[PDB]
């Protein structure tokens, strides 16, 4: 997955 | 331990990268039933994100390798599933019910979205996805209502909901419209950003943008 | 289960970065009593180095917060207790390894390469206990290393990665555990100098391992000097 | 620690 969701 | 002590231990666990300990502490603070502070909300979230994250990353590896591989993947999937069900149950029994402030409601509904979305990644599947979509949509409505486009929680939410559309609903155009509207509206109002939130809001605007670049290239 | 199955599972665990799982697979494999193969030995080693490594890194972080919270009653008490909880898990890991070594690995090591690898490992794990103890653990670490050091000086060429790696960790033992930087530097320098004197003995197999270790040796020497 | 021992 090259797209990202919100990192911690 | 006591709430304060647990919060203090969660912070140390966090620094020691002992996220299972961090999560156990924050699950304990959550189980006492007082509403979580913003600091406590963020500790909870960071803990479980890392706990579940380890399992998602492992699952990806092993699912990609995949009978030995399947049993292992199955094994990793059950831990993963238990962690999400854990978070979802805390959210359902304590956090969502007790929220009351719009920011927290958005935060927790976004988190319910996320954890059903992690369940959807390994998924029964249609209901999980619907549960994910339902939580995100209600979070998204309140956030447009109570929130202003540069608010990090609202941007955060647009970011993950856009991923949900892209990844789980397999809808690139809705993911992109969500990300682009979110970005456009924030960048139109940068003077609305506080000193407290500007770094988080601009980082998240860039994530929206990086996603959009990937999805439209 | 069958060793090949447990080995397969350890390797899957390794790719999953599930090192406690990897170590439990390799511990079961070792407890089957047959001398481990090169591949099996390395899996066991990676597994445990990663399991103890996570706890040494957490320990150092909490230990450094404990020092930095001098004058802060509550913070320090919490830091101290969490340090002690981490320290116990760390000793339990080290103790598990050290008993695998004493019961199984050292006693079945058939070749000098293996004996040196395992005696080094024994020095390493005693040295990890010494990091949180300094007590007669130090002597166990030293004796293990010394004996490994002696065998490798006789049985292995100066560029053999096992011999270099042993020199590297024994120099770290002197530096950090015995607080003897002059001895640490001399051990590292000797090992480095003896290996670069024989670069024509580097093999295809070991080239990268040996040269990476030579550079760690030299990088340590750079820092200690 | 600035100095290193053998990496896994």
């Amino acid at each position: 997955r090259l797209y990202h969701s919100l990192p911690a | 331990m006591d709430k304060n002590e647990l919060v203090q231990k969660a912070k140390l666990a966090e620094q020691a990268e002992r996220y299972d300990d961090m999560a156990a502490c924050m699950k304990s603070v959550t189980e006492q039933g007082a509403e979580l502070s913003n600091e406590e909300r963020n500790l909870l979230s960071v803990a479980y994100k890392n706990v579940v994250g380890a399992r998602r990353s492992s699952w990806r590896v092993v699912s990609s390798i995949e009978q030995m591989a399947r049993e292992y993947r199955e094994k990793i999937e059950t831990e993963l599933r238990d962690i999400c069900n854990d978070v979802l149950s805390l959210l359902e029994k304590f956090l969502i019910p007790n929220a009351s402030q719009a920011e927290s409601k958005v935060f927790y509904l976004k988190m319910k979205g996320d954890y059903y979305r992690y369940l959807a990644e390994v998924a029964d599947k249609k209901g999980i996805v619907d549960q994910s979509q339902q939580a995100y949509q209600e979070a998204f409505e309140i956030s447009k209502k109570e929130m202003q486009p540069t608010h990090p929680i609202r941007l955060g939410l647009a970011l993950n909901f856009s991923v949900f559309y892209y990844e789980i609903l397999n809808s690139p155009e809705k993911a992109c419209s969500l990300a682009k509207t979110a970005f456009d509206e924030a960048i139109a109002e940068l003077d609305t950003l506080s000193e407290e939130s500007y770094k988080d809001s601009t980082l998240i605007m860039q994530l929206l943008r990086d996603n959009l670049t990937l999805w439209t290239s």
